RNA sequence: CGAGUAUUGCAAUUAUUGGUCGCGCAACGAGGAAUGUCUCGUAGGCGCAGCUCAUCAAACUGUGCCGAUUACGUCCCUGCC
RNA sequence: AUUCCGUCAACGGACGAGAUCCAAGCUGCCCAGUAGGUGCCGGGAUUGCAGUCCCUCCGGCGGGGAUUUUUUCCCCAACGGUGGUCGUCAUCCUUCUUUUUACAGGCCCCUUCUCUGCGGGAUUCCUUGCUUUUCGCGCAAGGUGAGAUUUUGGGCAACAGCAGGUCUGUGAUGCUCCUCAAUGUUCUGGGCGACACGCGCACUACAAUGUCAGUGAGAACAAGAGU
């Protein structure tokens, strides 16, 4: 058989699935937001304006895999380290409003589901669609072999 | 029978004393209706203490560390409760906490 | 912060090792490791 | 990068809205300019007006400038938020302000002298010339060596 | 220093001395032997004894090595 | 099938272009370097590592902030690739050669008595030479890329580029020369 | 209970190397692949380690090698140390399957060839990250001596 | 620099002509230099001082999506080029 | 160029007082103007290496004794 | 560093700490004469436990992740038997 | 190695050094489990058709064509096996079901990775290499060899010695002070944290070797609910 989300590079795929939520106009930003700090760790923040999709892509990436991943988990996958100043070189802070948005939105997108009203785990449909997407992107590469085999 | 998963959990200030405990009770309890699936032992917990020694004022401000590892042994039995209680008539020493629990 | 410990061996804020509900002076701790069971690790 | 051959978009270095704007820049810190103190990029205000790397500071379009000038001084008119707003409770308006320019200077003088004027150790510590902490305060002042020095004799 | 200590040498010796002959030149049984003909303390020490016992025999095997006999 | 350098170069269709250096260098044909393996504290061990592994460590350190052995190998693969496209040469045919040129065969020895500093002619070991060579090549490379972004991707390549030529234009060959000169200077 | 084109039989090994631990399964059924993180290895894409682990098949030919599937799952940094662990487990998988599913001369060759290009099938890079030296709070080194 | 210090005991480095800009010569040159070398790298563009290896490399990508130079690694970043045939 | 290639034949040992130098007996491969081999020279090396190994002899007849 | 919000504490007013957004081009482009430590998954970097702890460490005491020259000698120097 | 031989006006002993001990690395159980370990256990599909499947690609026995006609090359049958164009030493889905309340495969089940208790194992054992002495106590290199060296990191550790330091523990204290219009004690409030500067450690930056925006399926080791 084939290549699902378990088998596929988001480097092409999230970059496309981001677009699945974009291109289609399914969910986008919430009313409360659209500015976006990196999270409490940084000003410079999303050069990619698509961060929330990307986020959604990634919360979704989480949710099929770690079925039942709560709010607090999303804070952690968020990661980073901080050079504070003439001070320690120590790990960073995840902004929860938006985390919580992402959670609200992918479930509204019906790709996420609040498993046991909590930690999210995927919609069936999500992952078939993901695998579908995976194949479409996969084949036509700007690398080496096989659009001509 | 209507077994009881008995968990007799034995945590001890050394591994030493408790194994002695563990074994003998089980031997005693067993013989015969006490039926046990072999003893599993949960992580030895360790207590660390480093101290600033010396009241060097002057001389080396060097520091020394004592430790107490605490050893956990568990055996589970699918056994009779009254029999358990019949064998449970051991006054047992210290340094060996032994807990007995009846879940399933 | 240094005024609420009052070492239960010694009433002391200073000299007392602050560790795991204990309140003994550093010396007192050095004296006690055996009955308690702490043996050198390093 | 583009294959554009242009000289009038290779642009520079212009002082606008009582600021300075250099050429080049990913765009941000040209916009960051004028200090004394936070003057008022917000990053966000300017980024929110529709400015970017796709022009850099170096592209330097007039059009843009007008749009910035417009967005900046009523930042939360542009909904560009007020929860950050370098000044938020004045004390003579008692309020909010995206403070700009020399009026921040003005604001600096007035407020710093009073803030300083009602005195206290803490007060003087930021005021006369110290880092407002460091316990062992003398060590700080490193190679600026002369905090100011004072004697009343 | 892969000097067989005095205590060692004495012991490896001594075991042939009280427990004549037998052995091997093999450490392995001579090892077992060390366990078996003494009531010694640390393994290392037995093995070391053993290694030498193998040794001492190995040159006894070719002689009545300096100071030694049966 | 002697492993081929990054997928893309045979080594057993190269050899050391030196008349003496040739042995010491370890040079098993590969696809990648570094792995675990305690050489260090004995003179012998150092040998088994081939040339490229030495390279794999060799590009960097920082006061605080390094360890990134990982990196070095990818970029290097890229400079070499280019270099192959730049000189047409196999990077074996580049390194081997570079080595063969950049390795000084006589150096000056310090034999000091009571703090007084005299020196004598010491004939550089083939192993010492490899050690030297590697050390040297990269040192110069590292030199440019450094300070004001002369670009490690640009510089390293440019160094080795000059090393297989044996160019003057390389801090490496500068030192290599200096040392042979200097030993001949010392006496 | 499965049955995969009427299949017959597995063996299991683990690799740990430093902190890092991977666990491996070898078994036969009706063609050719060998899968990492759910998908065939000629097809798995971290180059980083992948390219580190293949070389005996890859420089020389895979037919001697890709003879069976090994399905593998991972937890462990020591990322590399994990790699070396994986291979080791793999090696272990090969032989155990082979003791039973072949005979010695192939079991011995496979091994021989393996050992011959071995990245530490049977050894430990014994540590990762050292017990401090207290006082100095370090591993060999030392708070400066300030001399005087 | 504006900095009073910010410079060591021995180190010295001179300036390049690479920039953000848009220039007739640059663009046109780029078209004639991007063929020119047998291997074409972003770095060599930088080295011919008109445009640095960064955006010049983009110049190479956006000449190489026009095929002018052949993108080698089967991916991005540390791709490189050779002149096209 | 005078590479004269002589094989380090013997590591004679370490002299000097830095632990750095080693005296070595080298047996020439061919020595210009003589039957190849069987011409012995002592050169004194710098560390890393061993006997059997091939030095590209620069001051070839200049044999080395004392490193003091 | 400036308003601005949250938290500690009886009390911070010798800013307890955070937070926020602005905001900086301080010094500082890697540091002289000098100079400190160091020879194996380790130097070393890199990070994290663990406690001081109302509240607060760059400390403390660990943990990890990553990951190496030649030295292996020499006994000079500098020092101990 | 105060480690041994050996020599030897000592002889004999002792504590140190050995040595020990904790911790450390290898361990089809050689210890016993896991209802806080790991496994066929469910039920259903296989994702550019050039693939799972098939076999001149090769060779044996052949034929045609081209050919320097020599197993020269192409095409090609049968045969066999390689070979063949991504994939089925088997891939996927659906998690089978399903739970009177944050759970939602299967299990006859299967012990193997998991804690942690037992217990192994290296001896320079061996080979070879220094024919040392005549013998040697030894030593190197190489081997078996997870693991080779006083194996690992410690812990322990002699004897004297140092008005060190130790009034900042001490409910160890001389001698020696106050004892309440005390410097006790509480309380309050302060301070030790005050900046010309001289230092000692640390920490950080100065930077593409970097910075930024984002993206990465990375576990140590080890915490916590007092009466």
């Amino acid at each position: 058989k084939g290549a699902t989300l378990r088998d596929v590079h988001p480097w092409r795929w999230v970059k496309i699935c981001s677009q699945h939520f974009k291109q289609e106009g399914k969910m986008m930003v919430p009313n409360c937001a659209e500015i976006v700090k990196t999270s409490h760790g940084r000003e410079r923040a999303p050069q990619n304006p698509d961060w929330y999709y990307i986020r959604c892509a990634a919360v979704l990436r989480a949710v099929y895999l770690r079925p039942g991943v709560g709010y607090g988990g999303l804070s952690k996958r968020f990661s980073s380290k901080k050079n504070r100043g003439s001070r320690p070189e120590i790990t960073t802070r995840a902004s929860k409003g938006l985390l919580h948005w992402c959670c609200k939105s992918l479930t509204k997108l019906e790709l996420l589901e609040k498993c046991k009203g909590a930690g999210h785990r995927v919609t069936k449909l999500g992952r078939k669609v993901a695998d579908t997407i995976a194949f479409k992107i996969a084949l036509r590469k700007m690398g080496a072999e096989t659009k001509a085999k | 029978q209507e077994t009881q998963r008995v968990l007799v959990k034995m945590t001890s200030r050394n591994a030493k004393a408790v194994e002695n405990v563990m074994t003998e009770l089980l031997l005693h309890a067993r013989n015969e209706k006490v039926v046990l699936r072999g003893p599993v032992r949960l992580p030895t917990r360790t207590l660390k203490v480093t101290t600033r020694k010396t009241p060097c004022g002057n001389g080396t401000n060097t520091w020394d560390t004592y430790e107490l590892k605490i050893y956990k042994r568990l055996v589970e039995l699918r056994a009779p409760t009254e029999l358990v209680k019949k064998i449970t008539s051991f006054p047992i020493d210290a340094g060996v906490d032994v807990a007995i629990t009846i879940p399933h | 912060g240094k005024g609420s410990r009052h070492c239960v061996i010694c009433s002391n804020q200073k000299a007392v090792i602050r560790k795991y509900e204990l309140n003994v002076c550093r010396q007192c701790f050095r004296e006690n490791a055996a009955n308690i069971g702490f043996s050198k690790l390093r | 990068m583009s294959l554009t051959l242009q000289s009038e978009s290779f642009q520079h270095i212009v002082r606008l809205l009582n600021t300075n704007v250099e050429g080049k820049r990913k765009v941000p810190f040209a916009l960051r300019m004028v200090k004394g103190i936070g003057i008022r990029f917000a990053y966000m205000v300017c980024k929110k007006a529709g400015v970017d790397v796709e022009r850099r500071a170096g592209t330097l379009s007039p059009e843009e400038l007008e749009k910035i000038s417009e967005v900046i001084a009523d930042p939360a008119k542009f909904k560009i938020p007020e929860w950050f707003l370098n000044r938020q409770r004045d004390p003579k308006t008692g309020k909010t302000e995206h403070l700009t320019s020399s009026m921040v200077d003005t604001r600096l003088r007035e407020d710093l002298e009073r803030l300083r004027k009602i005195r206290a150790h803490r007060g003087v510590r930021h005021a006369y010339g110290l880092r407002v902490r460091g316990q062992h305060t003398c060590t700080s002042g490193r190679r600026g060596k002369t905090v100011g020095v004072s004697r009343t004799k | 220093g892969k000097i067989r200590t005095k205590t060692v040498k004495r012991a490896s010796k001594q075991i042939v001395e009280k427990y004549f002959s037998k052995l091997n030149k093999d450490f392995y049984q001579n090892k077992r032997i060390v366990m078996d003909v003494t009531i010694a303390r640390s393994k290392k020490l037995k093995n070391k004894i053993a290694g030498y016992a193998t040794h001492i025999m190995k040159r006894l095997a070719r002689g009545p090595v300096r100071g030694i006999s049966l | 099938k002697a492993p081929k350098l990054f997928n893309k170069w045979s080594y057993e269709n190269l050899q050391t272009t030196e008349i003496a250096l040739n042995d010491y260098i370890t040079r098993t044909p590969t696809y990648v370097p570094h792995s675990a393996g305690r050489w260090q504290k004995k003179r012998f061990r150092k040998a088994r590592i081939p040339i490229v592994e030495r390279l794999t460590n060799g590009l960097m350190f920082k006061g605080r902030g390094n360890g990134k052995k990982l990196q070095a190998v990818r970029l290097v693969r890229h400079t070499l690739e280019i270099i192959h496209l730049l000189t047409d040469q196999n990077p074996i045919q580049v390194v081997i050669d570079a080595v063969s040129k950049g390795a000084p065969r006589e150096d000056s020895t310090r034999v000091g008595a009571g703090g007084v500093v005299r020196r004598q002619a010491v004939d550089v070991s083939p192993m010492r030479r490899v050690n030297e060579a590697i050390y040297l090549m990269c040192k110069g490379a590292r030199e440019a890329a450094f300070r004001n972004l002369k670009t490690l991707p640009e510089c390293l390549a440019d160094e080795i580029v000059n090393a297989s030529k044996g160019s003057s234009n390389s801090y490496a060959i500068k030192k290599k020369d200096e040392v042979e000169r200097v030993a001949k200077a010392n006496r | 209970s499965g049955e995969k084109t009427h299949t017959l039989k597995q063996v299991q090994t683990f690799g740990k190397k430093k902190t890092a631990i991977a666990v491996a399964t070898v078994t036969k059924a009706p063609q050719c692949n060998i899968r990492i993180n759910g998908v065939p290895i000629s097809q798995i894409l971290p180059e980083t380690l992948r390219a580190k682990i293949m070389e005996a098949v890859k420089v020389v030919g895979a037919r001697y090698f890709s003879r069976l599937r090994v399905d593998v799952r991972v937890r462990g940094s020591g990322q590399v140390a994990q790699a070396y662990a994986v291979r080791q487990a793999i090696a272990k998988g090969i032989i155990a399957y082979y003791q039973k599913y072949h005979n010695e001369i192939e079991k011995a060759a496979l091994k021989d060839k393996y050992l011959e290009y071995d990245k530490f099938l049977l050894i430990a890079d014994p540590r990762r990250c050292e017990p401090k030296k207290w006082g100095r709070h370090s591993a060999r080194t030392r708070f400066t001596k300030s001399y005087r | 620099k504006k900095a009073a210090k910010k410079w060591s005991k021995g180190r010295t480095r001179e300036a390049l002509q690479n920039a953000v800009m848009f220039d007739k010569e640059t663009m046109d040159k780029l078209m004639k230099e991007v063929p020119k070398y047998k291997v074409i790298t972003p770095s060599i563009i930088s080295d011919r001082l008109k445009i640095s290896v960064a955006l010049a490399g983009k110049g190479l990508q956006h000449l190489c999506r026009q095929g002018l130079i052949r993108l080698v690694s089967c991916s991005s970043k540390f791709r490189v080029y050779t002149r096209a045939a | 160029d005078q590479a004269q290639v002589g094989v380090i034949i013997k590591v004679l040992g370490r002299t000097g007082s830095r632990g750095n130098v080693t005296q070595v007996r080298v047996r020439l491969m061919a020595e210009e103007g003589s039957p190849e081999a069987n011409r012995t020279i002592v050169r004194n090396v710098k560390g890393p290496c061993k006997e059997g190994d091939m030095l590209s002899l620069m001051e070839t007849e200049r044999e080395a004794r004392r490193l003091r």
